[PDB]
C-alpha cells in the first residue's frame, strides 16, 4: 500500500503467500489475505500467474459456512478473471454460485440483475451436451421469468424453428438504453471490442443453431436458398460451413458448383441400414401385438 | 501385549542421560502427536532407531518406561522366538507381527539382543546359521 | 549435437535424431545459456519434421523452458501453432521476423520445402473436407496458386 505497488511488488507476496498454507490452519483471515494479491495481479497485466494463484484458490473451496457472506463476494473477483480471455464456459456454472449471494438478499436490484447476468451466457457458450441441461435447471424457476427478455431468450431455444435477425435485435438493441438493469449489457458493450467480439458470437450461435435443423430436416437444399435463409451473401455461408465441418459436429457434403447442398443423409451403404432399419420397424406391431391384445381381452370382462 | 513397566515413576528415576532421553522422547512421540510437521518440512518420520550398550546401562529400562509414559500400544520381543525349532515359520511370524502392527497401530516393538538373530554369515558353516539370515 | 545434423542430412530416421539433440541439451543445462538456447531450435524442429505439432507446446510449457524462453523459442511455438493451425499466410507473415532466427538453420532449404509439401495438402485437407464434387478454379483461390501445379499435386494425393 505505501507504494501502490508494481509489477515487482506484487512478486514478493507471490511467493510469500504459501509459505503459510502448510505452516498453519487459519480458517478466514488468511482466506481474505490470500485473495488480496490477484486483485493486484489485474494491475500487472500478467494473467498465466493470475490464474496459477486462483488455482490455489479452489483447493481451498468449499470455504461455505464459514463466511458467509464476504466470500461469496469474492467470486466477483474470479469471474473478472475467467471472462476476460479465452472461456465464456468457465463463468456458466459460476456464476449459479454468484447468484447465491442475492439468495440471502435482502436485496432487490442486485439480485434482479444476477438473473439477467446468470441468464445471459447461454449464448456466449459454445453448445453442448451440458448446456442443454443447465438450461433446464433454471427454466421454470418462479423468479425467473419475471424478465420479459427472458421470454425472448427461451423462444429461442424452445424448439428451434427459425426468427429474423433484424428483429431479434429490436429487442435486445433496446436493452442498452432498457433499464433498470443495464449491467449484463454493460459486459458485453462496454468494451467495444468485448461488444464487437460477442455481437459475432451472438451471429456464430444463431447461424449455428439455424443449422441444426436443417441436418434434420435435410435429404437437400439449395445453396441460393441458404443464403436467403440465413439473411447473409453466399460467401458468408462458405466460410460458416468451413468452420461447422472442421468442427465435425455434422456431416455434410455441400456442392457449390451445382447449387445442391446436404446435410447428411449418412450412406450406410447396406448392412446397418437395413438391419435396425427394417427390423425394429418390424417388431413395432410385433411387441405392441401382446400390448392390445390384453387390452380386448379386459374390455369384453368388464361387460361379460 | 501384557508386557508391564512400573513407572510413569521409574522414568523419572533413571536419571543419565538427559539429553539422549530428550532425542528418544522426539524420534518416538513426536511423529504421532505432531505427523504435520514432518509434511511441511519434507522430511520423513524415522521408522527405526537403534539403542546399544552396555558402557554403562540403562537401554531396556528407558525405552521400556517409554512404552508406559507414552501409553498408546506396545508389543515386547523376546529374541528367543525366531528359532521355533524345526521349521523355522517364525520369520513368517515376522509378517504376521507386522499385519497386527499395521493393525493396531500405532505400536512400539522392541528387539533385544538382536546380535544372535541379525548376525553376519561370515564363516559359512554348521545348519541354523543359515535359517536366521532367512 | 553432430549425430543430430548428420542424421537430419540423411532424413532416415526422424525419431533418435530429436533423442540425440534432447541428450545434447542434457549436457549443456546448467552450465552454458549460449548453447542451451540454440539447442531447443532443434529439437522443436525436428518434432515438426515428424508433423506433431501437439507435443511441442507440452515441451516449451515445463518448468525447465521458461527460464529458457526467449525469441527463440517463440519461432518455434509459431511454427508449431501455424503446423497445427494449417496456415501458411501466417506461417509467411511470422518468417519475416523470425527470419533473423531462421537464418541459423544449417539448411533452410530442406525443412522448408518439405513442410511447404505438406502443408500443401493440410490447405487442401480444409477445402476438400466440406464437399467432393469441386471446382478447381474457385478453390485455387483460397490457397492462391495456379490450377496446374494444384492438378498436379490432387493427383499425387490419389497417388
Ligand atoms: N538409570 C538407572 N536408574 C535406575 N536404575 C538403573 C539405571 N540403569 C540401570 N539400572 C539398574 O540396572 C538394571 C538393569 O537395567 P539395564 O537394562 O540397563 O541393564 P542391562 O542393560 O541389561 O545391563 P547389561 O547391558 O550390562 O546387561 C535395573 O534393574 C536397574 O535397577
Amino acid at each position: 500500500k505505501e507504494q501502490n505497488g508494481d509489477v515487482k511488488e506484487a512478486a514478493s507476496i507471490l511467493q510469500e503467500l504459501q509459505v503459510e498454507t502448510y505452516g498453519s490452519m487459519e480458517k478466514k483471515e488468511r482466506v481474505e489475505f490470500i485473495l488480496e494479491q490477484m486483485r493486484l495481479c489485474l494491475a500487472v497485466k500478467d494473467y498465466i500467474r493470475t490464474q496459477i494463484i486462483s488455482k490455489k484458490i479452489n483447493t481451498k473451496f468449499f470455504q461455505e459456512e464459514n463466511t458467509e457472506k464476504l466470500k461469496l463476494k469474492y467470486y466477483n473477483l474470479m469471474i473478472q478473471l475467467d471472462q476476460h480471455e479465452g472461456s465464456y464456459l468457465s463463468i456458466c456454472k459460476h456464476y449459479r454460485a454468484i447468484y447465491d449471494t442475492p439468495c440471502i438478499q435482502a436485496e432487490s436490484e442486485k439480485w434482479q440483475q444476477a438473473l439477467k447476468s446468470v441468464v445471459l451466457y447461454v449464448i456466449l457458450a459454445p453448445f453442448d451436451n451440458e448446456q442443454s441441461d443447465l438450461v433446464h435447471r433454471i427454466s421454470g424457476d418462479k423468479k425467473l421469468e419475471e424478465i420479459p427478455k427472458y421470454k425472448d431468450l427461451l423462444k429461442l431455444f424452445t424448439t428451434m424453428e427459425l426468427m429474423r435477425w433484424s428483429t431479434l435485435v429490436e429487442d435486445y438493441g433496446m436493452e442498452l438504453r432498457k433499464g433498470s438493469l443495464e449491467s449484463p449489457a454493460t459486459d458485453v458493450f462496454g468494451s467495444t471490442e468485448e461488444g464487437e467480439k460477442r455481437w459475432k458470437d451472438l451471429k456464430n450461435r444463431v447461424v449455428e443453431h439455424n443449422i441444426r435443423i436443417m441436418a434434420k430436416y435435410y435429404t437437400r437444399i439449395t445453396m441460393k436458398r441458404m443464403a436467403q435463409l440465413l439473411d447473409l451473401s453466399v460467401d458468408e455461408s462458405e466460410a460458416f460451413l468451413s468452420n461447422l465441418v472442421v468442427n465435425k459436429t455434422i456431416f455434410a457434403k455441400v456442392d457449390r458448383l451445382a447449387g445442391i447442398i446436404n446435410f447428411q443423409r449418412p450412406k450406410d451403404p447396406n448392412n446397418l441400414l437395413n438391419d435396425w432399419s427394417q427390423k425394429l420397424n418390424s417388431l413395432m406391431s410385433l411387441v405392441n401385438k401382446t400390448t392390445h391384445l390384453i387390452a380386448k381381452e379386459e374390455m369384453i370382462h368388464n361387460l361379460q | 501385549m501384557s508386557h508391564e513397566d512400573p513407572g510413569n515413576v521409574s522414568y523419572s528415576e533413571i536419571g543419565g542421560l538427559s539429553e539422549q532421553i530428550r532425542e528418544l522422547r522426539e524420534v518416538i512421540e513426536l511423529p504421532l502427536t505432531n505427523p504435520e510437521l514432518f509434511q511441511r518440512v519434507g522430511i520423513i518420520p524415522p521408522k527405526g532407531c537403534l539403542l546399544y550398550g552396555p558402557p554403562g546401562t540403562g537401554k531396556t529400562l528407558l525405552a521400556r518406561a517409554v512404552a508406559s509414559q507414552l501409553d498408546c500400544n506396545f508389543l515386547k520381543v523376546v529374541s528367543s522366538s525366531i528359532v521355533d525349532k524345526y521349521i523355522g515359520e517364525s520369520a513368517r511370524l515376522i509378517r504376521e507381527m507386522f499385519n497386527y502392527a499395521r493393525d493396531h497401530q500405532p505400536c512400539i516393538i522392541f528387539m533385544d539382543e538382536i546380535d544372535a538373530i541379525g548376525g553376519r554369515r561370515f564363516s559359512e558353516g554348521t545348519s541354523a546359521d543359515r535359517e536366521i539370515q532367512r | 549435437m553432430q549425430s543430430g545434423i548428420i542424421h537430419a542430412a540423411e532424413e532416415k530416421d526422424w525419431k533418435t535424431a530429436y533423442s540425440y539433440f534432447y541428450e545434447a541439451f542434457e549436457g549443456y543445462d546448467s552450465i552454458d545459456s549460449p548453447k542451451a538456447i540454440t539447442s531447443l531450435k532443434y529439437m522443436l524442429l525436428c518434432k515438426i519434421m515428424l508433423n506433431t505439432p501437439e507435443d511441442v507446446q507440452a515441451l516449451v510449457s515445463g518448468k525447465l523452458a521458461l527460464r529458457y524462453a526467449g525469441r527463440q523459442t517463440e519461432a518455434l511455438k509459431c511454427v508449431a501453432q501455424a503446423s497445427k493451425n494449417r496456415s501458411l499466410a501466417d506461417f509467411e507473415k511470422a518468417l519475416t521476423d523470425y527470419r533473423a532466427e531462421l537464418r541459423d538453420d544449417p539448411i533452410i532449404s530442406t525443412h522448408l520445402a518439405k513442410l511447404y509439401d505438406n502443408l500443401l495438402e493440410q490447405n487442401l485437407i480444409r477445402v476438400i473436407e466440406p464437399f467432393s464434387r469441386v471446382q478447381i478454379e474457385h478453390i485455387s483461390s483460397l490457397i492462391k496458386l495456379s490450377k496446374a501445379d494444384v492438378e498436379r499435386k490432387l493427383s499425387q494425393m490419389i497417388l
